[PDB]
């Protein structure tokens, strides 16, 4: 169990990383219309976000969505989605 | 209870161990035989993280030799400590790889690394605690690199959550001995960024120049390089066996000089290093071994730091010495040379200090670099491996052994992108767009 | 067990195998009868050495060599000479003619009958060895037995064992002096199984090695004896990483791996730098870098070609005695800003280095002096091709009117068989001409964002 969430947790943090400055290099450039190299995306960090390298990046688009759960006793998972939710 | 095992495959590797048996059994007084003589009682309080105990009161270490051609376990066995090996840890075959990769990783090797395994699998089972293990290897090399790389990935498939060491000896552009040293140093990389928690590199040109220029050494020989690498790394875990004001693991220094996952190639050095008669010239202050460890000819590895930034350095001092000195001298090498460290890291300099120094000196210290500048290696390795992959220099030899062209393109790709990785943390600011 | 087994086909390489044997049995400390009083006198060790000697029961040593000839004169010789008692009785000479300078008389006519015999004793010798790693055959080119048996030997040796590598050393025949009139004929026929059966093929002139000798050596008058002595030290340089201990070992396979960009360019060069008569060992320092500078020179070399009108595409350097790495990559980081010493560009490497502790031995009655240090180069160059070019000409010379084409022809070979031989040679040639040349260009670019 341990492995297992912690593997998920490496993984997740990861690919919000990638989406982050994915979606920062797309608002730069279509705002500036310049061409600071290329940035450098993290890409091999993980399996997952390597495997989806190319819908990922390059000419794409992209849409998360999130579930939320209305229950007050789950607050620590609502809030929780939330912070991964605002990411990008 | 910390336990490290030791595996070595190569001449190179074998070389080098030995010599670090050499210097491990002085530093905890065993006798050749595996009997004890020494003085201190601080000796055996830690000497269960190398060496299991023998009925006799002996002591023989957790040592694993491997090679595919037996000439370097005959020379090993007949050696100073030959002896003190245990007979069933000499797992070797014959038709040796030949300098081809694939032999190692692919054909001849795939049916020497499961012997191999089983004597891996068995001493990991007697072990108390186990920390991680140790490897030594040539990347350049034949045997050395693909085996290394092979047992690497079979261990991180087996134990994942253990510690994975490397001392490699890389290639190097002027001290060449073998001509297909980029093909093998590339395949080599493409495992070691994938399967290893951390990397030191190592070159026999920077060792060269350290025998010329600071012990001033007129015939220097392989002895002596193996030497200075093995004082490096029993430098570099130190902590786990004496005791100390501040101690430092293998696991905090992974967890403090790496900042993300695929950067762990280290630079490094150690100090005090003087030639004979000049030693009564200088004296030995915290001082003197801070301005020895940053100085630019002391590194081990041919990469001139003065071309990036420092990511992360740490330090290891042995011997009796105050706190304050310590952080101070850290604290003015940082500010000092703001240049040449990396902006976005308030402090990147890990201090460890451990009191029992080396047999023969009141003080020294280990330092291991983690820079940009080291991107400028693998770029040269990939400034020639292109240059023969592009007209296919030697490409049949390998695609006879079972592998392919695409493996090739796979490994440039991923040393292309670890360079890239490198490269984006080396410009001193950014702020236009 | 790093075993070898030797193959001596021909005149030519029967005498090199016995200034070989020679050398080898001085080497190892074992007399001419096949004994050797060191372990006697010690009381143990490993002296006899696998790689060449089978060890019996009773304490003689019997040589892993197969001596094949069709003249039974020349073997007679070594049966009743010095070393009679030292090889197996069994010697696979046959009793009749010689193949008489005629590739098809010692290929299709004479070359059969004697074949089974032959395969036979390497079947029963590689039963005996354990681990073998590679054969050494000695011929020459031109030569009827040493073409045709050759030729044959080869292609058997290919079917059966395969794997095994097939190193070969041939007497190629010389620009101007000749001891035969249609030498041209056996070497453009037997460059044909030369080119796809072996894996490393070695070639020494006659005329080179003398102007070695009476240069050097200072010997005026010179024979076949010091040629014979020169190429089985070459041979014993090129043995010894498998014999004895050393700080960097370089066995047969990496050999080929290093050599031999691609499969059908196995044609190096082989040169040895410390030739020197005694009277002239003083007066010089014979460092290593002299002795890599010597290997280098086109004078030093043994075939009789300009390296400096090729280029070199793969390096060997195979050092013996007191030799450290320091000076080594000393002279090889010297030779390297040479602007006469040309490298391919898709070889910025270059160099293999290998170091032996054992010192080259003394022959008694030799010309070579004793010394310290010592080196042997093997490089892979494309001059090489002009020392085949002029042959080929030759060749055109005595085919544009079919001279002595009915001897081949009568003993049952047929006119087009020289034709298709021809067209391989030429093959080769424009193979040596492709793989030489300078790269296209960068061939591909990258633009940085100009927008
Ligand atoms: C007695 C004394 O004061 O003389 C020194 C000495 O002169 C110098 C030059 C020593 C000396 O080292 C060398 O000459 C040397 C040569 C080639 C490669 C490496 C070293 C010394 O040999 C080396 C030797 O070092 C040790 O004994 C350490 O414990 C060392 N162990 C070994 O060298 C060793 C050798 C053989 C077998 C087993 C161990 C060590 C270093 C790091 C971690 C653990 C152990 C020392 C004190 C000296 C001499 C004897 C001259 C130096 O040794 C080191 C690496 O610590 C080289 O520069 C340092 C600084 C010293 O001043
Ligand atoms: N270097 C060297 N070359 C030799 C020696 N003996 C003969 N040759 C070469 O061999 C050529 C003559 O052909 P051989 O090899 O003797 O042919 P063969 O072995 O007698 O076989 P047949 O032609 O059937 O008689 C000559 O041109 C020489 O150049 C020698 O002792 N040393
Ligand atoms: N430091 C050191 N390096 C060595 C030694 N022997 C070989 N090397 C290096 O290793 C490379 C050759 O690799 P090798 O050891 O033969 O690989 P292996 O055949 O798999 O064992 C060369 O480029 C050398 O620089 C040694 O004794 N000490
Ligand atoms: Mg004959």
């Amino acid at each position: 169990r341990l492995k297992e969430g912690a593997n998920i947790n490496k993984s997740l943090t990861t690919l919000g990383k990638v989406i982050s400055a994915l979606a920062e290099m797309d608002s730069g450039p279509n705002k500036n219309k310049k061409k600071k190299k290329t940035d450098f995306i993290p890409y091999r960090d993980s399996v997952l976000t390597w495997l989806l390298r190319e819908n990922l990046g390059g000419n794409s688009r992209t849409a998360m969505v999130a579930a939320l759960s209305p229950a007050d006793i789950n607050y620590d998972e609502t809030l929780s989605t939330l912070r991964y939710a605002d990411r990008a | 209870m910390r336990e490290i095992v030791h595996i070595q495959a190569g001449q190179c590797g074998n070389q080098i161990g030995a010599k670090f048996w050499e210097v491990i059994s002085d530093e905890h007084g065993i006798d050749p035989t595996g009997s004890y003589h020494g003085d201190s009682d601080l000796q055996l309080e830690r000497i269960n993280v190398y060496y299991n105990e023998a009925t006799g009161n002996k002591y023989v270490p957790r040592a694993i030799l491997v090679d595919l051609e037996p000439g370097t376990m005959d020379s090993v066995r007949s050696g100073p400590f030959g002896q003190i090996f245990r007979p069933d840890n000499f797992v070797f075959g014959q038709s040796g790889a030949g300098n081809n990769w694939a032999k190692g990783h692919y054909t001849e090797g795939a049916e020497l690394v499961d012997s191999v395994l089983d004597v891996v699998r068995k001493e990991s089972e007697s072990c108390d605690c186990l920390q991680g293990f140790q490897l030594t290897h040539s990347l350049g090399g034949g045997t050395g690199s693909g085996m290394g790389t092979l047992l690497i990935s079979k261990i991180r498939e087996e134990y994942p959550d253990r510690i994975m060491n490397t001392f490699s000896v890389m290639p190097s552009p002027k001290v060449s001995d073998t001509v297909v040293e980029p093909y093998n140093a590339t395949l080599s990389v493409h495992q070691l960024v994938e399967n290893t928690d951390e990397t030191y590199c190592i070159d026999n040109e920077a060792l060269y120049d350290i025998c010329f220029r600071t012990l001033k050494l007129t015939t220097p020989t392989y002895g002596d390089l193996n030497h200075l690498v093995s004082a490096t790394m029993s430098g570099v875990t130190t902590c786990l066996r004496f005791p100390g004001q501040l101690n430092a693991d293998l696991r905090k220094l992974a967890v403090n000089m790496v900042p993300f996952p695929r950067l762990h190639f280290f630079m490094p050095g150690f100090a005090p290093l003087t030639s004979r008669g000049s030693q009564q010239y200088r004296a030995l202050t915290v001082p003197e071994l801070t301005q020895q460890m940053f100085d630019s000819k002391n590194m081990m590895a041919a990469c001139d730091p003065r071309h990036g930034r420092y990511l992360t350095v740490a330090a290891i001092f042995r011997g009796r010495m105050s706190m304050k000195e310590v952080d101070e001298q850290m604290l003015n090498v940082q500010n000092k040379n703001s240049s040449y460290f990396v902006e976005w890291i308030p402090n990147n300099v890990k201090t460890a200090v451990c009191d029992i120094p080396p047999r023969g000196l009141k003080m020294s210290a280990t330092f291991i670099g983690n820079s940009t500048a080291i991107q400028e290696l693998f770029k040269r390795i990939s400034e020639q491996f292109t240059a023969m992959f592009r007209r296919k220099a030697f490409l049949h030899w390998y695609t006879g052994e079972g592998m392919d062209e695409m493996e090739f393109t796979e490994a440039e790709s991923n040393m292309n992108d670890l360079v890239s990785e490198y490269q984006q943390y080396q410009d001193a600011t950014a702020d236009e767009q | 067990m790093r075993e070898c087994i030797s193959i001596h086909v021909g005149q030519a390489g029967v005498q090199i195998g016995n200034a070989c044997w020679e050398l080898y049995c001085l080497e190892h400390g074992i007399q001419p009868d096949g004994q050797m009083p060191s372990d006697k006198t010690i009381g143990g060790g490993d002296d006899s050495f696998n790689t060449f000697f089978s060890e019996t029961g009773a304490g003689k040593h019997v040589p892993r060599a197969v001596f094949v000839d069709l003249e039974p004169t020349v073997i007679d010789e070594v049966r009743t000479g010095t070393y009679r008692q030292l090889f197996h009785p069994e010697q696979l000479i046959t009793g009749k003619e010689d193949a008489a300078n005629n590739y098809a008389r010692g290929h299709y006519t004479i070359g059969k009958e004697i074949i089974d015999l032959v395969l036979d004793r390497i079947r029963k010798l590689a039963d005996q060895c354990t681990g073998l790693q590679g054969f050494l055959v000695f011929h020459s080119f031109g030569g009827g037995t040493g073409s045709g048996f050759t030729s044959l030997l080869m292609e058997r040796l290919s079917v059966d064992y395969g794997k095994k590598s097939k190193l070969e050393f041939s007497i190629y025949p010389a620009p101007q002096v000749s001891t035969a009139v249609v030498e041209p004929y056996n070497s453009i026929l037997t460059t044909h199984t030369t080119l796809e059966h072996s894996d490393c093929a070695f070639m020494v002139d006659n005329e080179a090695i003398y102007d070695i000798c009476r240069r050097n050596l200072d010997i005026e008058r010179p024979t076949y004896t010091n040629l014979n002595r020169l190429i089985s030290q070459i041979v014993s340089s090129i043995t010894a990483s498998l014999r004895f201990d050393g700080a960097l070992n370089v066995d047969l396979t990496e050999f080929q791996t290093n050599l031999v960009p691609y499969p059908r360019i196995h044609f190096p060069l082989a040169t040895y730098a410390p030739v020197i008569s005694a009277e002239k060992a003083y007066h010089e320092q014979l460092s290593v870098a002299e002795i890599t500078n010597a290997c280098f020179e086109p004078a030093n070399q043994m075939v009789k070609c300009d390296p400096r009108h090729g280029k070199y595409m793969a390096c060997c350097l195979l050092y013996r005695g007191d030799v450290v790495p320091k000076d080594v990559n000393a002279a090889i980081a010297t030779i390297k800003t040479k602007r006469s010493i040309q490298f391919v560009d898709w070889c910025p490497t270059g160099f293999k280095v290998g170091i032996n502790y054992q010192p080259p031995t003394v022959v008694p009655g030799g010309d070579l002096a004793k010394v310290q240090r010592a080196v042997c180069m093997l490089s892979n160059t494309t001059a090489i091709a002009e020392a085949w070019a002029r042959l080929d000409h030759k060749f055109d010379l005595m085919y544009a009117k079919r001279a002595f084409v009915h001897w081949y022809v009568g003993e049952g070979m047929e006119e087009g068989e020289f034709s298709e031989a021809r067209e391989d040679m030429a093959a080769l040639e424009k193979d040596y001409e492709e793989v030489g040349v300078d790269s296209v260009e960068g061939e591909g670019e990258e633009e940085g964002e100009e927008y």
